[PDB]
């Protein structure tokens, strides 16, 4: 029957020397990416955790990694006020993105891997063309930093959230606001993302808060409370591979698993020795992978067995 | 990596 | 605004 998950630690992964920001796996399920505060990117095995390669060339902290469709390329989002596109095999930087005036904090591919979107301290949304690596529009977007950036299932909606308390949904080809979802007050919105049906929007406040959200009629569905979340920008998912789960770090050192639909904690993982900045759900098999911040600098990988 | 608390965010 |  929907059983709870049994999220077990199976690797523990070493070699960060700073803070690492984000986690993500690879669409093909092959491999993890991480990037840290160190200014380098690493790749692992999704499944074993073995260290593969670091892919280095930031000239200061990277707060952000995503892959393309294809699993061969990344993008960063680097204080340096640059993201870089990354051939996987290679190591190599293919093009860097100039154009922000502040740290980028958040990067995404669009389905089709044409374009990267990217938001920033300095308040805009960029959108890129991934083969010239010229930015297409800057998009005045919110009124404090950026906090995250995601394009919906065809690449035709960008869903950001901002500081500024507002998540927002842009046309892609036009760069024109959609729509505005705010509630009932404007705590800061610190991480958005298009659900995997792309019905939804996942949306984390710095009050303690997760909220599900029907963006076609701009309502709030369900809220996730338990966790402790006030200052860090804290990525957070949907697990889909097995048990309808939401998956977010937290701020005294777990990972939280909730039942999407009931809202219950169904598990609370315990290792980590700092700030649980970012989870990662694989894209076929029941694993998580989560990462924190300075006093802690390594990557977990969790296993269920549904 | 301005991701990895509040202090640069109001600065 | 372009048409793909
Ligand atoms: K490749
Ligand atoms: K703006
Ligand atoms: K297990
Ligand atoms: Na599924
Ligand atoms: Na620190």
């Amino acid at each position: 029957t929907p059983v709870k998950p049994n999220y077990a630690l199976k690797f523990t992964l070493a070699g960060h020397t700073k803070a690492v920001s984000s986690v993500k796996f690879s669409p093909n399920g092959e491999w993890l990416a991480s990037s840290s505060a160190d200014k380098l990117i690493k790749i692992w095995g999704a499944y074993d955790g073995k260290f593969e390669k670091t892919i280095s060339g930031h000239k200061l902290g990277i707060s952000d990694v995503a892959w393309s469709s294809d699993s061969n390329l990344l993008v960063s989002a680097s204080d340096d006020k640059t993201l870089k596109i990354w051939d996987v095999s290679s190591g190599k930087c293919l093009k860097t993105l100039k154009g922000h005036s502040n740290y980028v904090f958040c990067c995404n591919f669009n389905p089709q891997s044409n374009l990267i979107v990217s938001g920033s301290f300095d308040e805009s949304v960029r959108i890129w063309d991934v083969k010239t690596g010229k930015c297409l529009k800057t998009l005045p977007a919110h009124s404090d930093p950026v906090s995250a950036v995601h394009f919906n299932r065809d690449g035709s909606l960008i869903v950001s959230s901002s500081y500024d308390g507002l998540c927002r949904i842009w046309d892609t080809a036009s760069g024109q606001c959609l729509k505005t979802l705010i509630d009932d007050d404007n705590p800061p919105v610190s991480f958005v993302k298009f659900s995997p049906n792309g019905k939804y929007i996942l949306a984390a406040t710095l009050d303690n808060t997760l909220k599900l959200w029907d963006y076609s009629k701009g309502k709030c569905l369900k809220t996730y409370t338990g966790h402790k979340n006030e200052k860090y920008c804290i990525f957070a998912n949907f697990s889909v591979t097995g048990g309808k789960w939401i998956v977010s770090g937290s701020e005294d050192n777990l990972v939280y698993i909730w039942n999407l639909q009931t809202k219950e904690i169904v598990q609370k993982l315990q290792g980590h020795t700092d700030v649980v900045i970012s989870t990662a759900c694989h894209p076929t098999e029941n694993i998580i992978a989560s990462a924190a911040l300075e006093n802690d600098k390594t990557i977990k990988l969790w296993k269920s067995d549904c | 990596s301005a991701r990895a608390x509040v202090h640069l965010r109001k600065s | 605004e372009a048409k793909p």
